[PDB]
RNA sequence: CCUCCUAAAGAGUAACGGAGGAGCACGAAGGUUGGCUAAUCCUGGUCGGACAUCAGGAGGUUAGUGCAAUGGCAUAAGCCAGCUUGACUGCGAGCGUGACGGCGCGAGCAGGUGCGAAAGCAGGUCAUAGUGAUCCGGUGGUUCUGAAUGGAAGGGCCAUC
RNA sequence: CCGACUUACCAACCCGAUGCAAACUGCGAAUACCGGAGAAUGUUAUCACGGGAGACACACGGCGGGUGCUAACGUCCGUC
RNA sequence: UGCCUGGCGGCCGUAGCGCGGUGGUCCCACCUGACCCCAUGCCGAACUCAGAAGUGAAACGCCGUAGCGCCGAUGGUAGUGUGGGGUCUCCCCAUGCGAGAGUAGGGAACUGCCAGGCAU
RNA sequence: CGCGGGGUGGAGCAGCCUGGUAGCUCGUCGGGCUCAUAACCCGAAGAUCGUCGGUUCAAAUCCGGCCCCCGCAACCA
RNA sequence: AGGGCUACACACGUGCUACAAUGGCGCAUACAAAGAGAAGCGACCUCGCGAGAGCAAGCGGACCUCAUAAAGUGCGUCGUAGUCCGGAUUGGAGUCUGCAACUCGACUCCAUGAAGUCGGAAUCGCUAGUAAUCGUGGAUCAGAAUGCCACGGUGAAUACGU
């Protein structure tokens, strides 16, 4: 026990647990044997439409001509 | 050391009984975790040596023993007695405390690496985890001039064989790579 | 000048016989105390090939050894860290040794020193290589002489170029 | 492109056998060599230091071996 | 006297190695804790310190074992002093010396010292 | 000997006493000129100023020594 | 059908944007011409940082709309510092046109942010509404202009001499 190197080692008390008791581990798939996608969720929202426009409250049944608005 | 308290209190009896062993140091007992880290030589001005020092620094607060190129022969070349890899044979009870994150939920770091298999530890129960990416202590900054990849972690074992090896490393918990 | 053999189991041995090297390096690469053990291949591996590092195993000295070769070694002689400067002066029992010049080796004595609790050790480097007779001149020391006397030169003696 | 179901195909480590060595040894005589104790014989041979040297140009021959063509009334050494 | 551990030995591969089996307060290891001496080119793993329980497992004694290593007869055999011959750097013959390897076979060790436990 | 003097981008030359800046020419590699080629012109590239060390905002330069050359030195019983 | 036409190392011709303090930065503020538009251009409306989004008048063109000219001016502002220029690049989010934006689009936006500090030798255009500069509009066009064509602001130096 040489008393003169090694300055920290333990001071948080090693809290990690799930996501929630300081930092993360999550699921039983906590072996993380792949990279980072950086591109999935929420754009892929669980659904396959990649940003249709601003919300209407009409949303009619069929077809249109945009520059006539009839 | 709570991983090693877990082993004292819970795992030693689990393992003893299930494998039918007759004496406490006949039973499995996890020994002396050690590391390496191999640098791409030290560089002409010993800068990849500095890079050994901060990466060690990441998971041991010490200094390196610092291993030397004893023979130097083929293509990395020269000097045949200059510093190379970064070994720590860690402290005891404290090293087992380190073992509380030191290859348990070391997982948010991991991206895969060539070790940690419940088939390709050696035919002597000795194994080497080359981790790549540093564990994280929680203090300020994350500009370390980083050396991106480091740290073969060579766990040593009261183990001579295949059966004591997978007693450890697998179902002692933490799990091996799935 | 050094190492092997010829060289015939003491050893000296000859040839434009056979085969290699030296003409220093040394302020620690010396001393002492304290500690420590290789080559090599394999099993696994962050990138290096398992063939730069790591752990384990097998191996058991085949490595190391400043510089050829031969002998050597694990008390290491080798590898390392402290303190340290016995790389000591005066001598030297007895000897191997060479025609001689001369070379080598050495317990102890006496002094003064360093390490070591200490017994103990060390008068260089693990050994054999790393050199040059006398003359003359040169600098330094000397309680030696210093031609009538006193001093001086000069010369002697000792240290060294 | 990894790797292996897949050996059909190669030569290393290894294994068994076999041979060789001036500069190879995990082995080793004969003899020669040193010193010691005793017997015998030996006109003390020997051994010290003094006077006087000649000598240092040796060859064939047996025995051992370098060179040579296991040539030379060769050559060089050892032994006799 | 006996059995057993340990220190110090004698002798120093017939003594070693592998292989297989056995033993724990008598002692010995591992062994836990390192506060304090002291110590790690970093590391209480080592060195060092404080020490029970655990445990004979690993180590180490012990016991069995020839696979191995090893020793190893007897005979013959090469070589050789000397002496004699044929001739060639080649042997025979005289008489002395006489190997190395292999064979039969031996072989997992005998032995002094003080201490400690146990048997008595 | 002692003295003096030299030690420049591949190559050959500039800067030198108070110093200030690595210049020039060939050779390079691309451009320009002319309808095209030739040469001509041009841009860029290409250095520790032989070495170490002392100073100022300034050392290529001035100073010692190192390391390296060269001229003279009628010097070594 | 999918790639390719569009690669990229490099050299060359053209246009772009700037290197600033006449300037760049903010607000406020003024006056253009010429055009194009039915399966098109498309206000006002309400959302949206923005592009746009959606609702829908209107237009059939000196009527509506694309469409608010902009530089210039007026005041504040920066103070020569590769910046408060320039903003290419590059990450992420976003709008959009359309079978389909990945090779290979256009556009918004947020963050970050390089070279460029007037440019060898050489070299081109220019005499008057011209040069210089600011912006506008359209044809090709599903979408997709830095270019082409035309439009108008502000508006010059000078040619002594052959």
């Amino acid at each position: 026990m040489k008393k003169d190197i090694h300055p920290k080692y333990e001071e948080i008390t090693a809290s990690c647990s799930c996501g929630n008791v300081m930092k993360i581990r999550s699921t039983v798939g906590h072996d993380l044997n792949l990279d980072v996608c950086s591109k999935c969720h929420p754009f892929f929202t669980g659904k396959q439409r990649d940003v249709a426009t601003g919300g209407r409250v009409d949303r009619f049944n069929k077809r249109f001509n945009i520059p006539g608005s009839k | 050391a709570k991983l090693h308290d877990y082993y004292k209190d819970e795992v030693v009896k689990k393992l003893m009984t299930e494998f039918n062993y007759n004496s406490v140091m006949q039973v499995p007992r996890v020994e002396k975790i050690t590391l390496n880290m191999g640098v791409g030589e030290a560089i002409a001005d010993k800068k990849l040596l500095d890079n050994a020092a901060a990466d060690l620094a990441a998971i041991s607060g010490q200094k390196p023993l610092i291993t030397k190129a004893r023979k130097s022969v083929a293509g990395f070349k020269i000097r045949q007695g200059y510093p190379i890899g970064c070994k720590v044979t860690l402290r005891g009870e404290r090293m087992w405390e380190f073992f509380e994150r030191l290859i348990t939920i070391a997982v948010p770091r991991i991206r895969d690496f060539r070790g940690l298999s419940a088939k390709s530890f050696d035919g002597r129960g000795n194994y080497s985890m080359g981790v790549r990416e540093q564990i994280i202590f929680p203090e300020i900054d994350y500009d370390k001039v980083d050396r991106v990849r480091g740290l073969d972690i060579t766990i040593t074992t009261t183990a001579k064989s295949d059966e004591e090896g997978r007693a450890l490393l697998a179902a002692f918990d933490f799990p091996f790579r799935k």
